[PDB]
């Protein structure tokens, strides 16, 4: 029970990690940057989450 | 401003290139060849 619940906690905690993007929040990257540069930041959160 | 995925008065309201434009951009001066006929747009909805 502990190992499944610690694994599911680490999995959600990893949304809020930056992976070298300029924010962990996908709405910061969307609202702050324009599409030419925002996509190159989003691919860091995609490849991190993935 | 004439490159894929850029912003400014021309590249937003007047003529825009996709972030996945496949191709090349070329320009040369025409001061000695071409004045007010050259219209461009300031604003858009």
């Amino acid at each position: 029970v502990n190992q499944n619940a610690q694994a599911l906690n680490t999995l959600v905690k990893q949304l809020s990690s930056n992976f070298g993007a300029i924010s962990s929040v996908l709405n910061d990257i969307l609202s702050r940057l324009d599409p030419p540069e925002a996509e190159v930041q989003i691919d860091r959160l995609i490849t991190g989450r993935l | 401003q004439i490159a894929p995925g850029q912003t400014g008065k021309i590249a937003d309201y007047n003529y825009k290139l996709p972030d996945d434009f496949t191709g090349c951009v070329i320009a040369w001066n025409s001061n000695n060849l071409d004045n007010y006929n050259y219209l461009y747009r300031l604003f858009r909805k």
